[PDB]
């Protein structure tokens, strides 16, 4: 499937979040492709994991 | 959010009986109230749809009806496999809620239990461990009093109980009860004892054994 | 805190049903003289004895 | 009363 | 017939990630919602999402929104839930179920419910030790035997008697969660005395977390 520019962001900050692991990382990106219309929430609970990991 | 209120928590009744559970919706939900009963390590079953229609197969003893925010779901003629976890949900306004639940026991005569004790098994006792264990077969009511005594000492804190649902054909109860020991503790003592409490019982019933005993 | 409300339901015909109300005393309290009055509309005419500080209630229905 | 995970029941 | 069937709960460690799916057979899942609900103590039924497939529009329950995801496959005639951020909290029976099929405007259809436990212990396999009838365990000519299911984690397991061909006064108790962190279980049966050493008597445990199945022959104890 194909993503606009919107949805090609929230992948390219999730992929480059430095404290997930990887199945985490893989579970928010199957998030995305699951469910674009939730792309900024999905984005949003990524990034509390990921710094509540740090 | 609507919040779906559903009383009594708990209503015990006869064979034959009719029952009545309430639901009360905190607003306006019109007509969109459906009922699902639950049965032992069952899912969720629909009953009743749009507060008053029967699902197709439940049988014709099941009616709903509405009266404002209030939705009652009656039983006319209770049967045994009735005993179930009874729970409205309203779907009027996203999120779809259910109530809390309404538990339906059944009543009957009262028989006292079967009271059966296990020593350890030999398997069991091959590594540090021992279970000892206590059953209380086909009882009704479901309130008893199991106890343990070792050489005669009350024990506490060391054992767990569980009990099964109200068995769908004659509405008793079963009820195991583990003493759990070291196995070095088990073999220093000698008399396992379980006593059990029960209605039905003229007198409390102890069961026992002596370890090594065959 | 949390208490559970003991009814006895006591129809005319003899026959007996019992039930539990759970909640604040307030909660469990109100709930079961609202049940009551709800089975009163096809059972008849309820009334309500209180025995242990409202903790347990005999409700007979008049048919 | 709560459901029980053990019991898939009501608890009571 | 109607049937949903999920699959994919297990444990997940507290932070993890876990896909579940709602295969779904005897209608087409283009023609209704699909909603995910799940049962736990703390919340009793608590609806999770919905998506009706046809359009591609769904819903979320504010507690779940962002950590969950869900989706249908209508090639596979299946639904699935993302399940991301996992808590404590998310511990539940998860059950799908169809709302709208047949015209039908609730939840008529649901599948037997995929247990999701989000904990930190690790999967353990069960003891499992026969509870042997004897003469402390007879009376009116019946007697009991059974089966100790001892320390297992995380649930669930299945208990069955002789390939499920004995079932009448079976038994199975719920489980019980040990101080230890471990559950355990006993499931007996009761059986004519004088069957004792005719008749086979093996219950069949399955706990498949730990890939552990277990056959165990119960007789009573020669002294």
């Amino acid at each position: 499937g194909s993503y606009n520019k919107d949805q090609q962001s929230a992948f390219y900050e999730i992929l480059n979040m430095p404290n997930l692991n990887e199945a985490q990382r893989n579970g928010f990106i199957q998030s995305l492709k699951d469910d674009p219309s939730q792309s900024t929430n999905v984005l949003g609970e990524a990034k509390k994991l990921n710094e509540s990991q740090a | 959010d609507i919040q779906m209120t559903q009383s009594p928590i708990l209503l015990s009744a006869s064979v034959g009986d009719r029952v009545t559970i309430t639901c009360r919706a905190s607003q306006d939900v019109n007509t969109a109230v459906a009922w699902y009963q639950q049965r032992t390590n069952g899912s969720p079953r629909l009953l009743i749809y749009s507060a008053s229609f029967l699902y197709s197969g439940v049988p014709s003893r099941f009616s709903g009806s509405r009266s404002g925010t209030d939705f009652t779901l009656t039983i006319s003629s209770l049967q045994p496999e009735d005993e179930a976890d009874y729970y409205c949900q309203q779907h009027y306004t996203t999120p779809p809620t259910f109530g809390a639940g309404t538990k339906v026991e059944i009543k009957r005569t009262v028989a006292a239990p079967s009271v059966f004790i296990f020593p350890p098994s030999d398997e069991q006792l091959k590594s540090g461990t021992a279970s000892v264990v206590c059953l209380l077969n086909n009882f009704y009511p479901r309130e008893a009093k199991v106890q343990w005594k070792v050489d005669n000492a009350l024990q506490s804190g060391n054992s767990q109980e569980s009990v099964t649902e109200q068995d769908s054909k004659d509405s008793t109860y079963s009820l195991s009860s583990t003493l759990t020991l070291s196995k070095a503790d088990y073999e220093k003592h000698k008399v396992y004892a379980c006593e059990v409490t029960h209605q039905g019982l003229s007198s409390p019933v102890t069961k026992s054994f002596n370890r090594g005993e065959c | 805190s949390e208490v559970t409300i003991k009814v006895n339901l006591i129809f005319a015909d003899g026959k007996i049903q019992t039930a539990e109300f759970k909640g604040t005393f307030e909660e469990a309290t109100a709930e079961a003289y609202r049940y009551a009055a709800l089975l009163a509309k096809v059972n008849g005419e309820y009334t309500a004895d209180l025995e242990d500080g409202g903790n347990h209630m005999n409700i007979k229905f008049a048919g | 009363s709560q459901f029980d995970f053990c019991t898939r029941r009501l608890q009571s | 017939e109607v049937q949903l069937v999920e699959s994919g709960g297990g444990l997940v460690q507290p932070g993890g990630s876990l896909r579940l799916s709602c295969a779904a057979s005897g209608f087409n899942i283009k023609d209704t919602y699909i909603h995910w609900v799940r049962q736990s103590p703390g919340k009793g039924l608590e609806w999770v999402a919905r998506i009706y497939p046809t359009n591609g529009y769904t819903r979320y329950a504010d507690s779940v929104k962002g950590r969950f995801t869900i989706s249908a496959d209508t090639s596979k005639n299946t639904a699935y839930l993302q399940m991301n951020s996992l808590r404590a909290e998310d511990t539940a029976i998860y059950y799908c179920s169809r709302w709208g099929g047949d015209g039908f405007y609730a939840m008529d259809y649901w599948g037997q419910g995929t247990l999701v436990t989000v904990s930190s212990a690790s999967t353990k396999g069960p003891s499992v030790f026969p509870l042997a009838p004897s003469s402390k365990s007879t009376s009116g000519g019946t007697a009991a035997l059974g089966c100790l299911v001892k320390d297992y984690f995380p649930e669930p397991v299945t208990v069955s008697w002789n390939s499920g061909a004995l079932t009448s006064g079976v038994h199975t108790f719920p489980c019980v969660l040990q101080s230890s962190g471990l559950y355990s279980l006993s499931s007996v049966v009761t059986v004519p005395s004088s069957s004792l050493g005719t008749q086979t008597y093996i219950c069949n445990v399955n706990h498949k977390p730990s890939n552990t199945k277990v056959d165990k022959k119960v007789e009573p104890k020669s002294c």
